[PDB]
């Protein structure tokens, strides 16, 4: 005349490790490592821009590529692999540092620096920036002697940062294809460029020579940038070889909530298409990672709100009591 | 065809609960899952896998560039630091899981005994332990008595004297 | 106005100890905290917060300069490495505390049962468990008998036969 | 006729988290994260120096600022924010690396390198180092032609590290305000400076030009330093533009316990006042952190014997049993 | 010269096993180590120190050079990162050992009670607990009876009535 | 008439720490930290090479030192302390980065780049590379005018990477002892060297001067290297001062399993002898670390399959139950 106390069991339960022992059979278990990712960028409910052919730094100075994205507003920014930051061969000083600024910008607003010129060619064009007809960077002016081989004027410019947000200022130094071309373009004799800000000063000189032909140009243009505090003057002084900013770049996450303001973007690097139907907060080169699980084995370098990255392909988590199969 | 409890065995038969009662008496054999202790085990188990999130999730950005490589001297260090940190986080996740796992396995064993101890104490002197997790009852317990043992209303005085004669001679 | 023990309840009344005895007999009702098991729980608890120091403290120096910034390329990495290490140390402290916490809660439950098991074994066949953590005593136990149960001198033979008649009929 | 076993409880116990469950109520609890700091530097029982206006590197070469601290002895060294390492505009090569040496030095002892000169102005003075009347770095000599526009002598100096502790040696290269000023000062023609040690050799030449006017000087002086093993000669060879060490700097934690010896300092950066009444082993920009608790949420970058830094503002630690309120 | 069990004491005498039986009866005194529970404790203990390997081992290469120093700016960071990681791995090893250690100490206590509980349940109503970990047997148990208790064949019915008269009057 | 349940104990058990409590006595314990190492390199069953006097980078370009090891095949590679990568004073660009390539190479195979010359001295020899009689780098040619002070020819070379494995290419720029010596060697006038690859291009010019005399030479040779993808041309163009590769270096772990192939080496730095009798997978400057234990206190910087490094000299691990000594 009896009563028995029992617990459930199943015939074929999964094996889970514990600190004490390995591969203990149990009633139920769940995976904790996410190993497959959504190969799309999941942008639903987010404001996203695909630069595509556009290099990111190019958004600042305007090659023909970046024509769409000069004043873009974005929560999520996607760089792409074959993208070229430049139309006329050159490279940014502190380039990797400059992009990281832009990725988290929110996007960028542009306003004119107000520069005007008296006796110079400002309309400099190149085979490199074609755009219906040969052209230049959208956001800059190329300055030339206005008569070939005519010695270029010692000029000075001051621009002062009126706005509350620190401005982004970019300028160029041109290294001419030949010692001749510098002469033809900027006249002859010593060439000096100096840039002055309350925190910044430096002097640049062309070092003219042939360099391997990229985009059909032996010549190079090098871009140097600065951040200008409000109420600060950047002074531009140059006898030539100088590529001049026409517009200042302002971050959108420094705006005063005056409706330009679109705060705090995440810039990712992705090979995947876009998808406004699915949802994501974690991204990697493959696509989005969205998962109930708390770890991923997919990519070390994933960015956004992400599952922790772990070496292991599986750690299985117990969801039920230890399984003790029934006896005869 | 005798019946035993948890000590040596699991019941593949019990399929509407985690823990349960198996009985036999003059009327026959019955099995009922117990709700409260099932829910108690289940509540502690759910929220696992949500607990592991919210302990191990972070917000981060690109330090190195895949598309154009940053300088190799520094590039080497960032790879070294990243791999070393992954070793640490891997160690940690495998340990945290093995903890939460030790814990589910153990607290389940815990809920079983919580319940059996309740029942032992509930039967006082009217029953004895076979030691398979079962109680031998020295009175006549019948399907409305069994439900009393279960529903936690078994009054041991009503049957004590019967049980004591039945137990001593 | 009946009295129960730890199983279901805590005593807001017990205020000169952690664990205690509550009794009633012909003389009335008494409560005494138990010293030894209190000190045993307390000793294990103190030295917490000193244990956490001496496990987590280090000697270190300035790698980056606040007053004049070091180079930004490296500067970024040092910030990244420092934040990543903080994630690791944060995870660790929240876990170490949740361990020490699981441990205090548990060992306390442990000291209670250590004591109750002692007493059950001490009373042998003269008492029975109501199951609220209380013992029903089938002999006449009186305030000098109670102090015996407590002070660990209760001799169960002196009362056994009395208790056995009182228990069986 | 009964006996009951019980445990204490309280009406309103604090909530603590456990691995299993969250916000379990319990009888007693203590905080484990320290979140308020003492905004003073707590120097009791420690030997401390506040450089104040003094830049730290300036202790080596002696601007007027650093006049007090030329031979300082310190267990704890406090840098300050507006401090200037230099009186005449220049910067140290390997500057951040140089300071870290000094912070942990213990302080510094000075002894003369013994240099003497024959036909030169050594008394060079500047508007920049005023000090009753125009002056120079306390620990160096400024070398000039002794007659304006007179071509400067090819000279050689050898100094050898007699002492057991490695010596600290600092020297200067002067970049003159104008191409003229170099001429007026050091004469005309090629200028070369070479520094030679058994582990060290390098050659320096002035690159004279105008630079933005700081402290009223377009000219710059650049300091280069070395560590000299015992028994090693540093050889100084120069035709001009050279700023010469007068004194060698010796760390105090390399002393032989010959009572100069004051071992092993911690150099901090702090905005807080000093306080010889309170006690501290952990410091940060705000002040000292002294606490019974084992974690701090106050500052990542704190230095000294410190509580671990954690993201969290609180983790509360149980000090008593689980609280089970009393029932009817 | 009375004999006690594990509750208060360890047996320096038991030297061919981890857990054991000590008995006395009409024939005299005997001690036998118990094999199965010994092997059970031992199996869980062995594989320790192999478990710690395979959790904490890595493959790595030279990032800095001892023979010719790499640049000091970066050199400082690599030393800082390496020391900081060592702090983390040190913390971890001292914790992992203190866990595995808490675990060996505890599961041993566990195997003892597993065994004693078995025996208590095995003797049913024929024995009583002195509370030193010993059982007082109210029948005549003799060296072939003792081996039954041990070899897990003790049939409590064969001696029940004898034990019950011996226990009540 | 009784039965007792017990556990074993011993008189003098070891103390072990637990999370709860410190120095709990127990029956048995084992050490978990390894603190003594085998001061030998344990190479049993492994293919090992001791470069000895050979610097590692020297294996690529062949000083007399590295004569044995030009085409070495190794699983484990041991660098040594006084080893010199160079016979004629110079240094590799990206040197530390270059070695790490070689250490993990597996060894290296050499094949001739096929270059031939028309009107030049190619047999340039130096006091620095003695080798029976004055000599040069084994793997390079030193190119000279063939008549003293004769202006050197504008020449071009293209070599293309036929093999599947990326080739290693090394070249030299010579900075002559004096402005004279450059003239005597390479003639007079402007000297330019340009190196071109599909991913690589750069231009080098000698900057001739005296430098401190090492190996008896004031002059220096600087080595620059590149990795060449299969099917890629490196183009060499130079009017002089150029040290030319004779042989291309191919890694063995990029081989096609065509029996050159000896995959994946670990390069260590060690002061210890070699020992083919003992076995090791972890190495450090002292020797091998081979141990049953899972942690080491011996060296932070150990490499190979290694025990984790920990601050602590001991953590003792329990191997038995808590010890409870027997009572009266
Ligand atoms: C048993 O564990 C499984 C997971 O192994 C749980 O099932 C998941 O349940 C959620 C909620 O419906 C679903 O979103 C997932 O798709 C399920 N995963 C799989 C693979 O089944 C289930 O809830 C657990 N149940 C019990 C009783 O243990
Ligand atoms: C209860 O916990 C508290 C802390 O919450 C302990 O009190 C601290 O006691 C020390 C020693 O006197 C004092 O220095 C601190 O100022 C106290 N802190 C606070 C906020 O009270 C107390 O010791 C514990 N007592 C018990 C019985 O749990
Ligand atoms: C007790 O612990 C020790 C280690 O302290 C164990 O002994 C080691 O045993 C292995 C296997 O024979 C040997 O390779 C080691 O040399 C031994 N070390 C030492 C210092 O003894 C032993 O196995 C354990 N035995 C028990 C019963 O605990
Ligand atoms: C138990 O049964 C007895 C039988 O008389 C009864 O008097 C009593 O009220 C019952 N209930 C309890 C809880 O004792
Ligand atoms: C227990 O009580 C009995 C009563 O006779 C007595 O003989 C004995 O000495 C007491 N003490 C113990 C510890 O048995
Ligand atoms: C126990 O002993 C009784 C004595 O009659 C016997 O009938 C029975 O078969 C024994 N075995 C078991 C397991 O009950």
């Amino acid at each position: 005349d009896k009563i028995c106390l029992g617990h459930h069991a199943v015939a074929n339960g999964t094996k889970v490790n514990t600190l004490t022992e390995r591969g203990v059979e149990v009633v139920n278990a769940t995976e904790t490592v996410e190993i497959t990712g959504i190969d799309k960028v999941c942008t639903k409910g987010k404001k996203a821009v695909d630069l595509g052919s556009c290099g990111i730094l190019g958004t600042i100075i305007g090659p023909p590529q970046c024509d769409l994205h000069l004043e873009f507003k974005a929560d999520l920014i996607i760089e792409r692999r074959n993208s070229s930051d430049i139309c006329y061969p050159g490279r940014f000083t502190n380039e990797e540092a400059l992009r990281q600024i832009i990725r988290e910008s929110g996007g960028i607003d542009k306003e004119s620096m107000g520069f005007r010129y008296s006796g110079i060619r400002t309309d400099g064009a190149t085979s490199a920036c074609k755009r219906t007809v040969s052209s230049f960077y959208s956001e800059m002016k190329w300055l030339s002697s206005s008569m070939n081989n005519q010695v270029f004027p010692q000029l000075n410019q001051t621009y002062r940062n009126t706005r509350k947000e620190p401005a982004l200022i970019v300028w160029g130094v041109h290294h001419s294809s030949s010692l001749d071309e510098q002469n033809k373009l900027y006249g002859t004799g010593n060439k000096l460029i100096t840039v002055g800000s309350s925190k910044y000063q430096q002097s640049f000189s062309p070092s003219p020579g042939a360099r391997p032909k990229v985009n059909g140009q032996a010549g190079r243009i090098d871009f140097h940038w600065m951040l200008l505090d409000p109420g600060d003057t950047v002074t531009f002084t140059f006898n030539g070889a100088f590529i001049a900013p026409d517009r200042a770049t302002f971050l959108r996450s420094n705006a005063p909530s005056g409706i330009e303001y679109n705060g705090k973007s995440l810039g990712i690097q992705s090979d995947a298409q876009i998808d406004e139907s699915c949802e994501g907060e974690c991204f990697y080169s493959g696509g989005t990672i969205n998962s109930p699980l708390p770890f991923q084995n997919i990519d070390s370098r994933a960015v956004g709100k992400c599952p922790r990255y772990v070496k292991q392909s599986s750690l299985p988590l117990a969801l039920g009591m230890k399984n003790v199969p029934e006896k005869i | 065809g005798a019946i035993a409890g948890f000590i040596e065995n699991g019941w593949e038969g019990l399929i509407d609960g985690w823990y349960g009662f198996r009985h036999q008496n003059a009327q026959g054999q019955g099995t009922a899952a117990d709700y409260k202790s099932t829910q108690a085990a289940i509540d502690q188990i759910t929220g696992k896998l949500n607990r592991l999130i919210e302990k191990t999730n972070k917000q981060f950005e690109l330090i190195d560039n895949e598309f154009t490589e940053v300088e190799q001297q520094i590039g080497n260090v960032i790879n070294w630091t990243r791999d070393s940190l992954t070793e640490i986080w891997s160690y940690n996740a495998e340990l945290l899981v093995a903890m939460e796992n030790q814990h589910t396995i153990d607290l389940a064993d815990s809920e079983m005994n919580k319940l059996y101890e309740r029942v032992r104490r509930q039967l006082r002197e009217n029953a004895e332990e076979d030691g398979t997790g079962c109680f031998e009852i020295f009175h006549r317990c019948d399907d409305q008595c069994m439900e009393s043992i279960r529903n936690n209303t078994y009054n041991h005085t009503e049957y004590r004297q019967e049980a004591l004669q039945n137990r001593i001679m």
